[PDB]
């Protein structure tokens, strides 16, 4: 049921500034009105993030995903190493009612997409291991952070009402932890899933690196400001 | 005081002898409501069980299963656990469980065991010698056996090779015992490997059908998922006790706190990375932890020559848990004092105590 489209989806790979986005709560510890320095994986401040207007991209240590979403065009994500039935593959789909997560040796087509008139992008579902169902994730700004360490897959999410024209806004907002998976996979590449109807979506991608940050906790325990210690000497 | 000073005479003054602390009373634990029970009811109470050579395989992972109810149940004829003892199975657990359910004869229950050989143990199902898990067998004569002949059940009888551990064979190939080829038709040296079971309600002990479920436990590097719930007791407040809140162990007194945890934190620390607040997994409320009182003690004496009675000062301790009666007990900014009476006059300071007050001998 899966066929390759004619026109090439050569979305322009532009570049833009990261500014001060990509900060998440490192743990579930409550702190009130205190400055804490922690070393972990973060997106460096004022970095260079890639803008797409869908080639397979390497996963590396962690991935920061940003979407100027309108009417929920992006629908799912694919994670794996060989992207076939020879290795376990992780599939996430946020359909109209719920979110479904599967860990199976699927057989994906060359150009998988949701198809509208649920899941048909895979020809086979062999040796399924883990299944999960939860509430749906989604002119809105959707921010996600995906990490995979020591057999644990961590997903952080944030939703924002935005009205800016083109690029990321100049602001600060922490990413609360959303989903944890106790499944051991060595994902190296990932993919995006589109709700394309047979008859232009843009997003931002950034990578993570290990570094030290200084976080400020207010009275109520919400992160309100952060400082990167590897930046200009004033920051150090 | 004499032992500390290492002398038989003591001059007037205040001396620091030892320390004091409040011992814990009891131990409490707290764990969440523990839900999502494993669906073991549909397996042990299934309407029908499959054959020995077509055993049903079920995967158990990511749930909670109570082994006490099945261990204490008397409906199981044989309950043999090889890897671990059944009593300790409720605590220790592995990353996944595989349930293999089938029906055999009464005499074939021993064949389904590690290091066992036989017709069933070699042609229908095989168990490894180092198998870890449990086997539960119960008589099913009243249910599986048919007066008209429960011939739906079948067992393998002939195969060229044996069976590997955890291997299921459902092939219907015509076994050729001899060297005479057969074109799919049974002959002198060709017979059907499968024989139907002839269970009857009244057939004697040994020939009755027996439903057997083997739980094989595997501990792949994935974290363990399925095992018994953690027992939790009621919390005790306003007492210096030791607690084990969801694996966090700490000794102190527990009070009600007005902190406003954001809905994803569990416990909090103020500074220097020491816990001060915690949220209980059951009630979902914020509680405060305070180390129970401790401090040094001191003795005030007017000199061994002058008199023979002394007073005792506990430093930085509220006058609520002193132990022991002596005289009237006084509460001061420096702590609590036992053995002296408070007056309203004001004289020169003889034996300094603190907070602008001191004691003297007149009694003390
Ligand atoms: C969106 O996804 C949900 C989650 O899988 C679907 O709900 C399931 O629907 C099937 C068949 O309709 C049922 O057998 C399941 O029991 C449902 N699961 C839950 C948790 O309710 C839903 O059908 C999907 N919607 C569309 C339009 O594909
Ligand atoms: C189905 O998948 C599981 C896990 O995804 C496979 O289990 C493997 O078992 C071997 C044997 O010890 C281990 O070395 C591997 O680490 C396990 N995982 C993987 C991903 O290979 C299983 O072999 C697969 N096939 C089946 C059950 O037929
Ligand atoms: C921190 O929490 C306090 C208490 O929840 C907040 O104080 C309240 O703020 C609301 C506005 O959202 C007022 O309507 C209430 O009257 C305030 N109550 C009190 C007792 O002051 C405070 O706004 C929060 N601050 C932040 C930055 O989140
Ligand atoms: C854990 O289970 C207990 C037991 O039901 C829950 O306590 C109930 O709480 C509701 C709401 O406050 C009351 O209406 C019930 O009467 C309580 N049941 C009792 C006291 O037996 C508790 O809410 C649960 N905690 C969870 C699900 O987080
Ligand atoms: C020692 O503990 C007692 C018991 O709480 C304290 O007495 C309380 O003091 C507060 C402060 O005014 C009052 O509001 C309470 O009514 C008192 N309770 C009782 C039962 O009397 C006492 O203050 C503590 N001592 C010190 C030095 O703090
Ligand atoms: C980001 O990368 C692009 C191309 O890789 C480059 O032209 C641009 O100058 C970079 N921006 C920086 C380094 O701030
Ligand atoms: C992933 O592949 C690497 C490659 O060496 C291997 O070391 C690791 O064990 C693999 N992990 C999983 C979960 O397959
Ligand atoms: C099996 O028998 C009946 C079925 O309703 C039930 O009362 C009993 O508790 C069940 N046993 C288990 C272990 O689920
Ligand atoms: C105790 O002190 C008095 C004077 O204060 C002295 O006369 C007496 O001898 C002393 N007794 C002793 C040291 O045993
Ligand atoms: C004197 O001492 C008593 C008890 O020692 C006390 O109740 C009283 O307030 C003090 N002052 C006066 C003026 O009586």
């Amino acid at each position: 049921q899966c066929v390759n489209l004619r026109t090439r989806t050569q979305l322009p790979p532009a570049y833009t500034n990261s500014f001060t986005r990509g900060v998440y709560y490192p743990d579930k510890v409550f702190r009130s009105s205190v400055l804490h320095s922690t070393q972990d994986l973060f997106l460096p401040f004022f970095s260079n993030v890639t803008w797409f207007h869908n080639p397979v991209l390497p996963f590396n240590d962690g991935v920061y995903f940003a979407s100027t979403e309108k009417s929920n065009i992006i629908r799912g994500w694919i994670f794996g190493t060989t992207l076939d039935s020879k290795t376990q593959s992780l599939l996430i789909v946020n359909n109209a009612t719920n979110v479904v997560i599967k860990v199976c040796e699927f057989q994906f087509c060359n150009d998988p997409f949701l198809d509208v008139y649920e899941s048909g992008v895979y020809s086979s579902a062999n040796n399924c291991t883990f299944e999960y169902v939860s509430q749906p994730f989604l002119k809105n700004l959707r921010e996600f952070v995906f990490k995979n360490i020591d057999g644990y897959f961590k997903i952080y999410s944030k939703h924002t009402p935005i009205n800016l024209v083109r690029d990321l806004p100049q602001g600060f907002s922490a990413l609360e932890p959303l989903v944890d998976l106790p499944i051991g996979i060595n994902i190296t590449r990932f993919q995006t899933l589109l709700a394309l109807h047979r008859s232009a979506a843009a997003y931002y991608v950034g990578y993570l690196q290990p570094r030290t940050f200084l976080l400020k906790y207010n009275e109520n325990g919400t992160i309100t400001d952060a400082v990167d210690c590897a930046l200009d000497p004033l920051s150090e | 005081t004499k032992c500390t000073l290492k002398s038989f005479t003591v001059e007037k003054g205040i001396y620091q002898t030892s320390n004091f602390r409040v011992q814990p009373t009891e131990s409490i634990v707290r764990f969440p409501n523990i839900t999502n029970l494993c669906p073991f009811g549909e397996v042990f109470n299934a309407t029908r069980f499959a054959s020995v050579y077509a055993w049903n395989r079920k995967r158990i992972s990511n749930c909670v299963a109570d082994y006490s109810v099945l261990y204490n149940s008397a409906s199981f004829s044989t309950f043999k656990c090889y890897g671990v003892s059944p009593t300790k199975l409720n605590d220790l657990c592995f990353t996944n469980v595989y349930a293999d359910s089938f029906v055999i004869r009464g005499d074939e229950v021993r064949q389904i065991a590690p290091g066992q050989t036989g017709k069933i143990a070699d042609y229908n199902y095989k168990l490894p010698d180092d198998f870890t898990g449990c086997v539960i067998a119960w008589n099913s004569n009243n249910l599986d056996s048919k007066v008209g002949g429960n011939y739906n059940y079948r067992y393998r009888l002939f195969r060229k090779s044996n069976l590997k551990p955890f291997e299921r064979d459902i092939s219907t190939e015509i076994y050729q015992a001899g060297s005479k080829p057969c074109n799919g038709v049974e002959g002198f040296n060709c017979y059907f490997p499968l024989q139907s079971y002839g269970f009857q309600p009244t057939n004697g002990v040994g020939y009755q059908p027996y439903r057997v479920v083997v739980l094989s436990f595997e501990l792949l590097h994935a974290p363990a998922t399925v095992c018994g719930p953690k027992k939790s007791t009621n919390l005790v407040k306003n007492k210096c006790v030791n607690f084990n809140f969801n694996g966090l162990t700490g000794t102190g007194v527990l009070t009600e706190s007005n902190k406003k945890f954001l809905p994803f934190q569990q416990f909090g620390r103020d500074i220097a990375d020491t816990t001060d607040a915690v949220r209980d997994p059951q009630t979902l409320e914020i509680l405060d932890i305070t180390p129970c009182s401790f401090g040094g003690v001191s003795v005030i004496t007017p000199g061994t020559n002058t008199s023979n009675q002394v007073a005792v000062l506990y430093q930085g301790v509220n006058c609520t848990e002193v132990p022991s009666t002596g005289s009237n007990v006084f509460q001061t900014r420096a702590g609590c004092l036992i053995g002296a009476e408070h007056v309203n006059n004001s004289y020169e300071c003889d034996i300094p105590i603190g907070a602008g007050i001191c004691a003297s001998y007149q009694s003390i």
